[PDB]
RNA sequence: GACGGAGCCAGCGAGUCUAACCUUGGCCGAGAGGUCUUGGUAAUCUUGUGAAACUCCGUCGUGCUGGGGAUAGAGCAUUGUAAUUAUUGCUCUUCAACGAGGAAUUCCUAGUAAGCGCAAGUCAUCAGCUUGCGUUGAUUACGUCCCUGCCCUUUGUACACACC
RNA sequence: UAAUUGCGAUAACGAACGAGACCUUAACCUACUAAAUAGUGGUGCUAGCAUUUGCUGGUUAUCCACUUCUUAGAGGGACUA
């Protein structure tokens, strides 16, 4: 019997929802509390880059955009479980990372 | 069960939570007495609420209001939102229909919207010009 | 029958209507306007009924709602795929009911009030618990399950209920719950069906939509007996508990018709000021009293007008 | 009928509490107390070059008791002010943290302030108490 | 007078002064009249206000900034000159002590004395440009009651700056002695001086 | 609008001539009715069915089972 | 003196070279029959009330 | 100017062509409506849909069209 | 309005691995800073970014005044192998042109113009710049084809390098 | 109509790009999912006061709720009704 905790950031939306539907179902199939997703901000990671190579025209900026989201869920789960949902959970690009304490 | 209540106004980006429980009288912002938060000019737009509908109402209700956001004038606009939405809320739910009716048709019938969240907020800055919609002025020579 | 007076606190389309069989004094309308306003009866010729309180919350309109007799549970069928249960005081949550995946559409309590019945356009017909737990999944439809009813069967209360719905896939479909199947099953509408109401004895349905003809099942013998012609969309029925009547408020006025024998009594229409011709607003509610003595209609521009009954000269 | 600093107000409880300081007199007060700036945003020495430090000590007791916990730094960054940086544009620039140290350890050697649990300063139960006190004095200006 | 206090103790001089008739600050906003025909939809006291601070929205639509209380119009108008843009409770307060002037110097409603001094100082005719081939003549025209309004609290607040800028007088006392003036007109204000002009140039010009 | 993001991918290549060099820009706009991740059309076809009639008269009455 | 008050029946439309003159019928307030075109410098609306120091010259096109 | 363009109002004539006796004059049963019949991309094109449909019902019941 | 105390109110953002990022808290320094730990690989700490305009009490009263602070001398710290031809910050002092800007000319129709600060990009140090963000927050229009331009039709042409 | 936007008129008919549709963000939502890296309430325990129950707090985990304000998923809403 231990207790971990379980961060997913990513930035293919629907993945981590995904990711975390199938996390919050193996916790309920054998339930631990209910600890369900706790959602941090969207930390936006905008660059502001003059659109125009060497200088002539008129002055343009583009905001590029990266949109990154952070969630994390507790859980009191067996070792054998814990080597389980850091394996057979897997996705592209999703960063997966379980901190114990 | 303490029968309370919490609503909240918000202006552009002062943001107040009101607590509205039933009591003895005690209207309070950050602590202090709304008599003693000091715009002192904006004192009567916070004042309007309670001497409109007669203050002899708000002797069953201590309300306490926090702020965040904003500067000054919206915080007093926010505080004056809170408490009359706070009001009408516990007008509609710990007592009758048409009390909270009378209380909001006396509301309208004056209002700067005063239990209604105003859409107004500030647009970006364009590129090219230190305005939101003003641009830098040319030569054209 | 003439009208006696003016409703008003709703801000939408007045869309349905009750009261408690104990109290008839107390009335609980739901409106378009997302909010369930309950009303007493002073009788007064001007304001007939004073506000009491109203139940909030819902993310679209609350389409239909039903009480029981001694003013205990609210019941609000609402297009947010919700219908919510409430006291009558304190307007506290008590039980939501989810699970339609689309709009509920019917909601009704059946006569010990521990078996809630909501007809869904999932195609769908849900039993749940006072609970909220699911007693029964009834699929059977090809379209909208668009208004549901319990039927007041025998009295000496039995182990065993009987419920009627209609359905825009142009069916009369009666249900018997014991095992959660259909019992009967009766057609001949040609467009789609709105309202349907059953009798106080639970032998008469009368059913009806966008046609304008009001016919009437027999589950006695389970017979089918006539069909009249109200020639516009009859947008509520009601059957009276006394007078045995068809009372419909139909897309232009409101026809009342007594039974036995074969003869209709009144076409109401209340007269407004300002509105037109193919602009008119049409009643949605209606309701009779638990003593059938008065009657409440619900229209589209916000207001409620109340009917009394009366003698002739 | 309970009394408590917030129903007194802000101006008149600072100027009562600096006038109940400079009547208690000794503080260990600085010796440069006509020198100084108060902050490095002021390009003269104050006015009331005799009582700013009580006004000051009077107002930071006011803002020690309002909050949980601070120290010199962000004493600093509330008691800065806006900058002349001449033909240059305006900014905010931090006030004097000498000053700001001397005045929290001459309330520190009266024991208003004291030092906290996870650092920076928090008020005493007899800085809370005197505060209450001339509080009392105040809810009984009312002759 | 049926009091009632409550445990905060909210000062009976509020709860006398307000609750029987909402005033101003300390004004009468009852028995004001305003004298003359075309002005009345265009002016705005009957109902009242606390102060003259208001969160509206008077650019949305067309006319509603004649639905705009009066002297926060006033308010609007002494915030400008663009060192001074966007400091509104630096100018409510200046005529919060406007009126205060107005008060101790004559023995009428100082709003009174607003709508006295709009009503006078506003110009009835004014003279618009014409293409004008050649000499470039202008037609008289007879200027909006809106417009009579607009001209009106800018040119008291134009001769409210310009003969407050260099000297002792505060903005208070120049905008009270200027609406006291273009009130009770003498032709000493620089209000009313405008008015003469526009209708001189108005008449030898029609 | 985003159905450049979408439906069509686009392709530039400098290729290297004996000469010169040159530029192929190429746009490839695959159908929105085989893009299985996304959505099935172009915001801009609304796809309905037809429906079925039902005979006017009908004899309305009962049946039994 | 002659000032005379009379009330927009109907506005009729943007004359100027600039465009901002409005052309304007008043009928007078004291009598009805006396319905004067006017050009007027501010915006003005139906129903409400002008003022005319020579309400008799009823102008054309400002061009 | 709310001008609705050429998708709005020829799936609105096609969807009454076709499914007149399924829609009415109310504004919320034919947004359902053609959430249930409509195979589209948007709420704010279905929206749009369903309010000239509403429309085209309303002055259908007082006559009918040229086309 | 300047100045001196006192009230005290934001939001988008950045932040160190095998080497010098944001730095809370105590200590001294008038100030700039330097020091002893603690906190952050960040909705965890810097952060409530306590920012400024604004607000109250008080001196100053029209004089190119204490407004403005340019220039210029002396010194103390910080960054850098390096600062003189000032890197920046700070202390003292010097107290200029500037008395509301000519002919022209620019931005703008609602949380918009304007005043007011902060973050971020380059960055060892340097923001008067810029990209964003918030605070306070208007007067005036709801038009026009007059001027400068644009689109469509009709017409004229000896123009097509196209009225320069 | 902002719109080659549509209604209509037709030696044109049926089409394509552009506009619109689309997407991001901004406003509302006591309505589902919630959270010691968000806030509240209550019981902790106590500090100052007047002590007439109270007020303003302090407490990184003392507990239990709680999701209104916060955060972000799934959705609602407006279509000139």
């Amino acid at each position: 019997i231990i207790k971990i905790r379980i961060t997913l950031t990513s930035t293919k939306v629907k993945q981590l929802e995904n990711v975390s539907s199938n996390i919050v179902k193996n916790a309920e199939q054998h339930n631990l509390v209910k600890k369900g997703p706790v959602r941090l901000p969207t930390k936006v990671l905008k660059i502001s880059t003059r659109k125009t190579p060497n200088g002539e025209g008129s002055k343009t900026w583009e905001t590029y955009e990266m949109r990154i989201h952070k969630r994390y869920i507790d859980l009191e789960a067996p070792v054998q479980i814990v080597k389980r949902i850091t394996q057979i959970t897997i996705e592209p690009g999703v960063d997966v990372e379980v901190v114990v304490a | 069960a303490v029968p309370s209540v919490q609503t909240f106004g918000k202006k552009k980006s002062a943001t107040a939570v009101a607590h509205v429980k039933a009591g003895k009288g005690l209207i309070k912002v950050n602590g202090s007495p709304i008599t003693l938060v000091e715009p002192e000019i904006l004192r009567f737009k916070v004042y309007e609420p309670l001497l409109l509908v007669g203050l002899d109402k708000f002797s069953n209700i201590d309300i306490r209001v926090r702020v965040t956001g904003g500067g000054h004038v919206s915080q007093v606009y926010a505080i004056r939102q809170a408490i009359a939405k706070g009001l009408v809320a516990y007008h509609q739910k710990y007592v009758d229909e048409q009390s909270k009716n009378e209380l909001k048709k006396a509301f309208t019938s004056y209002d700067r919207t005063l239990l209604i969240a105003d859409s107004r907020r500030p647009e970006p800055k364009k590129f090219g010009g230190k305005g939101a919609r003003s641009r830098f002025q040319k030569s054209y020579r | 029958l003439v009208l006696r007076g003016t409703l008003e606190g709703h801000n939408g389309w007045v869309t349905s209507l009750a009261t408690s069989a104990g109290q008839p004094n107390l009335l609980l309308s739901a409106s378009r306007d997302k909010t369930l306003i309950s009303w007493k009866l002073t009788g007064d010729d001007q304001k007939f009924g004073v506000p009491v309180r109203s139940f909030k919350g819902h993310s679209h309109i609350v389409q239909d709602c039903t009480l029981t007799a001694d003013g205990a549970y609210a019941l609000s069928a609402s297009w947010d795929k919700t219908l919510r249960l409430w006291d009558v005081a304190t307007g506290e949550t008590y039980q939501r009911f989810v699970g339609h995946k689309s709009d509920v559409m019917s909601v009704d309590i059946d006569k010990k009030a521990s078996m809630i019945i909501s007809g869904s356009r999932d195609k769908t017909i849900k039993v749940w618990t006072i609970k909220g737990q699911c007693l029964a999944t009834l699929l059977g439809h090809n379209d909208w399950v668009s208004q549901v009813r319990v039927v007041p069967n025998e009295k000496a209360d039995d182990d065993s209920v009987t419920i009627i719905s209609a359905g825009n896939d142009k069916m009369v479909k009666a249900w018997n719950l014991n095992q959660f199947q259909i019992e009967a099953d009766f057609i001949g509408h040609n467009s789609n069906i709105n309202t349907l109401t059953a009798s106080p004895d639970g032998t008469l349905i009368a059913s009806a939509g966008k046609d304008g003809e009001i016919m009437l099942w027999n589950l006695a013998a389970k017979k089918a007996m006539y069909t009249l012609s109200a020639q516009d969309e009859v947008f509520s029925l009601a059957f009276s508990p006394n007078r045995y009547w068809l009372a419909a408020a139909t897309a232009t006025g409101i026809k009342v018709f007594s039974l036995d024998p074969q003869y209709l009594v009144d076409d109401l229409r209340p007269e407004f000021a300002g509105y037109s011709k193919a602009a008119e607003p049409h009643a949605v509610s209606l309701a009779w009293s638990a003593d059938g003595q008065t009657l409440f209609a619900g229209y589209t521009d916000n207001v409620i007008r109340v009917w009394q009954v009366m003698t002739a000269n | 009928p309970g009394v408590s600093v917030r129903d007194v107000a802000a101006q008149d409880f600072i100027n009562a509490y600096a006038s109940f300081l400079q009547r208690q007199g000794k503080l260990e007060v600085p010796g440069y107390v006509d020198i100084v700036k108060t902050s490095s945003g002021n390009e003269m020495p104050p006015q009331d070059a005799e009582g700013w430090f009580y006004k000051r000590a009077a107002s930071v007791a006011r803002h020690i008791y309002m909050r949980k916990q601070v120290g010199v730094g962000k004493l600093n960054k509330l008691y800065g002010g806006a900058k002349s940086r001449g033909v240059r544009p305006y900014k905010h620039i931090d006030a004097s943290g000498s000053i700001n140290r001397k005045v929290l350890q001459a309330l520190e050697k009266i024991g208003i302030v004291e030092i906290s649990p996870k650092g920076g300063r928090r008020i005493s139960e007899n800085g809370q108490r005197d505060l209450d006190r001339i509080a009392a004095q105040t809810l009984e200006e009312d002759e | 007078f049926t009091p009632v206090v409550l445990a905060t103790p909210i000062p009976e001089e509020v709860q006398q002064a307000q609750t029987e008739i909402k005033l101003f600050n300390k004004w009468s906003f009852e028995e004001v009249e305003v004298k003359d025909a075309s002005l009345v939809d265009y002016v705005q006291v009957r109902q009242p206000i606390f102060v003259a601070h208001t969160a509206g929205r008077y650019a949305n639509k067309r006319f509603r900034k004649a639905q705009c209380p009066i002297i926060e119009r006033l308010t609007n108008s002494l915030m400008m000159n663009g060192r001074n843009n966007g400091k509104k409770l630096k100018a409510v307060r200046i005529i919060k002590h406007t009126l205060d002037i107005i008060n101790v110097l004559t023995d009428q409603n100082p709003i009174q004395v607003v709508v006295d001094a709009i009503t006078n100082t506003g110009p009835r005719e004014d003279t618009t440009r014409v293409g004008g081939g050649g000499a470039a003549r202008r037609q008289a025209v007879d200027v909006s009651p809106l417009r009579r309004v607009n001209q009106a609290i800018a040119l008291l607040t134009i001769g409210a700056r310009e003969a407050a800028f260099r000297n002792i007088k505060t903005i208070a006392e120049t905008l009270a002695e200027e609406l006291i003036n273009a009130a009770k007109g003498s032709s000493t204000s620089y209000a009313i001086k405008k008015k003469d002009e526009l209708e001189r140039v108005a008449k030898s010009n029609r | 609008g985003q159905p450049v993001n979408d439906f069509i991918d686009t392709a530039t290549r400098h290729v290297l001539m004996r000469q010169g060099v040159l530029g192929i820009k190429v746009k490839i706009m695959r159908d929105p009715a085989k893009s299985r991740t996304g959505p099935k059309a172009l915001p801009d076809a609304v796809t309905i069915i037809e429906p079925k009639e039902e005979e006017p008269i009908l004899a309305p009455s009962v049946k039994d089972y | 003196t002659p000032v005379t008050l009379a009330k927009v029946i109907k506005v009729l439309g943007r004359t100027g070279s600039r465009g901002g003159v409005t052309q304007v019928r008043v009928e007078f307030l004291e009598d009805t029959s006396r319905t004067i075109v006017r050009n007027v410098k501010g915006p003005v609306r139906e129903n409400d009330i002008l003022v005319l120091m020579e309400s008799e010259r009823e102008a054309r096109r400002l061009r | 100017g709310r001008v609705r363009t050429k998708t709005v109002k020829r799936a609105s004539k096609a969807l009454i062509e076709r499914y007149y006796p399924k829609l009415t004059l109310d504004f919320q049963t034919n947004k359902r409506l053609c959430d249930e019949i409509a195979t589209i991309q948007s709420k704010r094109l279905r929206n749009k849909i369903a309010g000239y449909t509403t429309h085209l019902m309303k002055r259908i019941q007082k006559g009918p069209v040229r086309g």
